[PDB]
């Protein structure tokens, strides 16, 4: 129902690894998503494990019941915008995340 | 020609005489079964169950698969089957195949809609084509319980639900379409255990189908109605099964005698005949009939077999009037027959319950000699048994109380007690041989 | 295929705005439309959801403040009593249809920025 | 009485006794129960689901109202009276049921009064006013799965559950109520059958009712409470059924002996005695049991009915200390006993099992001789047995048991297609030799 | 070394010849199973049901406790040293299950430092923490049913409804769970009755586990998937199992034969052989089957023990060729199979069933000496048995098989009564021989 990303990695050619934790159990439902400045937030990840098609064969994040993680294992220069984790188990009711700054 | 009157002085009272039927001349319905739900309305919460159950469900399925295919790859257009190829067989597994080959028809017919097929979310859909009616199994319960509360429970816990469902659907189902199912090509599987697949209620199945008959229930009850497996898919996971509906003919010239058993007293001792309970009298040949698998009703007998079986000869010369040959058994429980009331007159072991008359107030006595007593209105109108009063006349002989008759040898029918006897008897025979082959 | 959405002018708190997605491409009764707003420089926020028939579903912190609702090809969300808070780049976005939950925003549409006097 | 001793040494080794318990003095308590569920709720979208349903269950219903109303009809007050030439032909089981059935008219009859009371329940459980206790059939599904959705999903879809519903509710009910009830008039239906009108939910129909007692789940078990129906209404379609709970009452100077088998090696091949597991010494009488209809309780078998019977001579004889009568059965098989524990001691085969005392270390073996070996306190404190360590009390019998020695009778298959051979074969030989006799 | 060709001509003929699998080497597994469902959602009205359903899920549950507690008390770690005196009266089977719980215990008690985090739990399948899985029971039901549609209906109802949840759950759960369940410390239970637990849903039960090999669905079928209870802990009322997952093996140089029957003529009458179907050449040597226990496959038997049963001598020989020493009986039913197949040759009575082969266009005769009519290409090609065309293969035994002719044995009746008939009927036989034979 809550979430609290607080990664803020600032690596440069290396793996970068995000986490986000939700208050309580949200099972395998979880989506990341990568949002560039002046552009609208496009799908990385749902389900967690699954990959949005189109992205690279990085962006390989898992996780377990309110305890998600994102590693993007080839990093370059492209790969450098705000990522949020939105939880997406509710029909009634699903909220975003903190935003992070990869800054590379 | 039992002469029931000698046999009620052993305890075989003559009871209710039925009719005997059997099934024949069947027709033939085709219907499918999907065997996988439609949950287009709710796939945002599949996940990966869909996956796991069709690989289960295929894993299940390809067995009657390939036992079917050995059937349809041989036979050719009657129908000429290859019997080098089928190679060991019975005779009603080819005349399954036979019919199964000819049902390939129809099976074409309804296998042309395969698109239609796939994509109907409903319990019960009837799709033109003559017309085909197309079950689905958990369709109800998805439609009903989970698409409903789909905005009010979450997405983990609605795919974890549908899996359990599933799952306990596929248990159900394993008992009959398991690895125990061998032998798809074969008309003796009863509807009962085919309605396994659309969950349990062949009630729904057989009104969509359609049954014209006011007899339905004791052909449904006794097992005659049966069905078999025409065509899998293993592609949309549907079965096409054929049901086939026989009719009832009662046999001429045979019928079923029934003799009720009693307790009488010989030798300050309660023994019971040994003899057959039912008995199947047809062309005046009498023989037994094995009752386990048949049905009984209150006017008639219903088989969907011939179940005749052949008597010894003892059997038959004792029950036409010779007690001489019919064995007995000791009584030592306390919770046996004691009376029993035929054609209105009372034939009751009168030592063992206090068996007492009304009218004039005395009590009916018994000597040792007898072993039953026969009670009608020439003894005395009212006869007061136990707790229970009672109220005809004997058509038989008029002196039945005084008449005597011989008795047969005892016997144990206990399961172990056989081999006993018989491992004493052979030892007693072989002491005999031995002091015959001595001098 | 783009979820072309009109945009909306400055109003003065207290009156009625209305926004709409110009969907085209694609069928807009097969999937789900998500709304999402982000002030500037803030994360993300829930405005609601729509499912196919109508019943629309909304974020708890909103008082029934918006209404959503669905035209033949598309989707409005109109505002009732604006204030500051309002302020926002509006986005529309569609529902993956199936293998990932509700409000997966698939795709997403350019956005308008709603400002507030 | 059955000399212990001797029956060890060919493998049969006292087990557990236990006391005979068998029901008796019942106790009456009358229930309605409904078959047709009351949709007054949702009655504007119903089809024609409902009238299928009353017409297909009048015909499953009217034949018990007739075969009920055979014996409603000719009885009379006098005790009761019955016509003996209108009733036909009857056991006595089914008179002495009929006797309570008109007994139970009365109360039924008094019962019917709230007929009206009775289909207006809309509730799975419900008490009218002594007390009777009403259970709707199928009526907990519409009101907390039917109901609550009725506006969600069109109606049509509400029909079609429904209507699958009650389908599934008949095909359950035909399996108890169908053609297989040939006679309604006897009282020797379980409780476990006469709930399948509810649904199979016999806990619910019991715990309505008084059930104080401690010997509860042993009593339900082993199916000594029953019911019988006696009114069946075609108007309002119930049923007034009559349960009845019995006490048990233990058999005096009766007990069942176990005695557990286990294979010896004679004759360099290892046999097992064919004697019955379980002995009914009643009385000092000794007889067998089917213990297979009676349940067997860690201390006590209970019984629905007396079910002794007849024990053959040579069985008894055997069992009283005369082992030359018992047969044997060979094994082919590799899975079967070798060894059991009887109060401390061990007896045990030797030979097809490997033997050894941990105490001391050295093996204990027997030879071709002995039939079974004792393993006790003075021969080993400590047994050794497959990758099991055992300890061993003291043997109470003879001091020298292991060296006793004993002859064995004669062998015998008891397969079911064997023993019509074996009948063949002797019946034959009878021939032969009366053909040899007849020559001299 | 079974004498086909002479056994064909009684109508024996050949069947499959299957291989012969026993399970063996189990590996164990531990899961958790609660049975009593977390309704702290839905607390704030819910009447007073959970009380009693805990009292009596106590008093189902202490009879299982107190024959476990048994051993627990009395086993003490050397192997293990079994007390022997004190357990009494135990069987081989027993003894070995006793061991195998002992040493269970050992891990059973780390799954028992999580029982804080057992009852919390509020899933129908969890998983907590070296992993351990809580499977509730009927606890699906009320997360999906009651649960979503409490504002809906009244307390009153939900609670009625609670309640009869729970007594169907204890109604399905009393018929393995109850006083049936004599002796718990045994691993010869199969998973379906353990699941009961869980409501019959075993394939959940496995599927959480994993049943990571290829044949599975025999062993599952075959009851050779057994639980244990290894503990019982009666404060938050749960049990722990542990299941066994055996291989299946060949015994090497073992086979089953099954011999089809046909409805043979003799003496202008027809005839049917009583010989076993199932015959079991294990290593050379005959002998019969238990087959009703294993499961039948395609191509193999699977079973759980050795079922081989000894063999009658008398029967043995008409296996190896002396074809009158084996019974027969006598045909009054029209439905005994009058015909067969066997590679691609057909072995049928054509009194009984009218014969003809279409290529010569002629009908096939046969005299009343002869039983069976073989029929090949060397008679003629395809036959038009009954209605149904059939192209028939070759023979690879004797050409002149019509022409030779055997003997036959003496006919039998299998009838329940009939067996005891005869065996009276013999013993008067025998008693009047003996008394000429005195006389003399
Ligand atoms: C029977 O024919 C079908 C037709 O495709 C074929 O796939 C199948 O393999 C055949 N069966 C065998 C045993 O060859
Ligand atoms: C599923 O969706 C279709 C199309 O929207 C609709 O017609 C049907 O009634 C729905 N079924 C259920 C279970 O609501
Ligand atoms: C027995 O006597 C009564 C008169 O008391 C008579 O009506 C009845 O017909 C007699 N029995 C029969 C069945 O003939
Ligand atoms: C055979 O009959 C005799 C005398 O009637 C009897 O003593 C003997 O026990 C009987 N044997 C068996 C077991 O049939
Ligand atoms: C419909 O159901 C509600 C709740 O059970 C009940 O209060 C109401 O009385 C029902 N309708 C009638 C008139 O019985
Ligand atoms: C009993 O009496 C009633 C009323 O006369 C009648 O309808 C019913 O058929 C009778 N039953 C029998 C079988 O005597
Ligand atoms: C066995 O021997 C021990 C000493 O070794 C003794 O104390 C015990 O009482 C003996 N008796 C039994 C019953 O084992
Ligand atoms: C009968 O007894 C003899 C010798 O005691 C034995 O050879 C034979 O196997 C036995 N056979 C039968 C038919 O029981
Ligand atoms: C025993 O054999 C004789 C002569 O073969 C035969 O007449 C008699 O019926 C047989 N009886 C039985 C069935 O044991
Ligand atoms: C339900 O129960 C859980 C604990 O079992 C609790 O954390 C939660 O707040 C309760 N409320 C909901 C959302 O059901
Ligand atoms: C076994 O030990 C426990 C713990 O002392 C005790 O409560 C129990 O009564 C003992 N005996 C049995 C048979 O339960
Ligand atoms: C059957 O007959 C044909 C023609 O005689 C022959 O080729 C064949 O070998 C025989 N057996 C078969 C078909 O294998």
């Amino acid at each position: 129902l809550t979430q609290t990303p607080a990664s803020v990695e600032a690596a440069v050619g290396g793996t970068v690894t995000i986490k986000c934790q939700a208050s309580q159990s949200v099972g395998f439902y979880l989506s990341w998503y990568q949002q560039k400045p002046g552009q609208p937030p496009k799908l990385l990840i749902y389900r967690a494990s699954t990959l949005e098609s189109g992205v690279p064969s990085r962006f390989k994040g898992s996780g377990s019941g309110t305890e998600f993680t994102l590693t993007i294992s080839d990093l370059e220069c492209a790969d450098a915008a705000t990522y949020y984790c939105q939880t997406n188990d509710y029909l009634a009711s699903s909220a975003f995340g903190g935003g992070t700054e990869v800054v590379v | 020609i039992l002469h029931y009157e000698k046999l009620s002085k052993i305890g075989l009272v003559k009871g209710v005489t039925r009719k005997y039927k059997i099934k024949s001349n069947p027709l033939t319905k085709d219907i499918v079964i999907k065997m996988i739900p439609n949950v287009s309305n709710m796939s945002q919460c599949t996940g990966s169950v869909m996956e796991n159950y069709k690989t289960r469900l295929n894993g299940i399925l390809t067995p009657i698969k390939g036992a079917l295919e050995i059937y349809k790859n041989n036979t050719h257009d009657g129908v000429i089957m290859a019997g080098v190829a089928i190679g060991i067989a019975t005779a009603a597994q080819i005349t399954a195949g036979v019919a199964l080959y000819e049902a390939m028809k129809n099976a074409d017919n309804i296998n042309k809609l395969k698109s239609s097929i796939e994509s109907t979310n409903e319990a019960v859909v009837k799709l033109q084509e003559k017309t085909v009616y197309v079950l689905t199994a958990l369709q109800d319960y998805i439609n009903t319980n989970l698409v409903p509360t789909i905005d009010k429970i979450s997405c983990k816990q609605t795919e974890l639900s549908l899996d359990l469902a599933l799952s306990k659907y596929l248990s159900d189902l394993l008992f009959v379409f398991g690895p125990n199912l061998q032998d798809p090509v074969s008309n003796s599987m009863t509807i009962q255990a085919i309605s396994q697949a659309f969950g349990g209620n062949y009630e729904t199945l057989l009104r969509t189908l359609g049954y014209a008959t006011e007899d339905f229930d004791d052909l449904l009850e006794s097992d005659s109605i049966t069905g078999q497996i025409i065509y899998v898919d293993l592609s949309s996971y549907y079965i096409i099964v054929r049901v086939y509906f026989p009719i009832l003919t009662e046999i001429q010239q045979a019928y079923i005698q029934e003799l009720l058993p009693v307790s009488f007293n010989n030798d300050n001792s309660e023994w019971i005949s040994i003899v057959p309970n039912f008995i199947l009298v047809r062309n005046t040949l009498i023989s037994n009939i094995e009752i386990g698998f048949c049905l009984i009703t209150k006017r008639s007998v219903i088989c969907n077999q011939d179940y005749a079986t052949p008597m010894t000869n003892n059997m038959r010369e004792c029950l036409t009037g010779s007690t001489e040959k019919c064995p007995r058994e000791l009584v030592v429980s306390s919770h046996v027959p004691r009376f029993a009331l035929s054609n209105g007159v009372l034939f009751a072991n009168c030592i063992s319950v206090t068996c007492q008359c009304q009218t004039t107030g005395r009590a009916i006595s018994q000597s040792g000699e007898q072993t039953l007593l026969m009670i009608d209105n020439t003894t005395c109108p009212t006869a007061v048994l136990g707790n229970v009063i009672i109220s005809g006349k004997y058509l038989g002989s008029v002196n039945y109380n005084s008449e005597g008759i011989a008795i047969g040898p005892p016997v144990f029918t206990d399961k172990v007690d056989i081999s006993s006897q018989i491992s004493s008897m052979n030892q007693s025979l072989q002491q005999s041989k031995d002091y015959i082959k001595e001098a | 295929q783009s979820l072309e959405e009109s945009g909306g002018r400055l109003v003065t708190p207290g009156t009625p705005l209305t926004l709409t997605c110009t969907a085209s491409g694609f069928s807009l009764s097969s999937y789900y439309m998500m709304w999402v707003r982000q002030a500037p420089g803030k994360g993300l926020e829930w405005i609601g959801i729509i499912n196919t028939g109508g019943n629309a579903y909304y974020a708890s912190w909103t008082k029934g403040r918006f209404t959503i609702s669905k035209t033949s090809t598309t989707v409005d969300l109109k505002i009732t009593s604006p204030t500051t808070e309002d302020t926002a780049t509006y986005f529309c976005a569609r529902a993956v249809p199936s293998g990932a939950g509700y409000s997966a925003g698939g795709l997403w549409g350019p956005g308008t920025l709603v400002t507030v006097s």
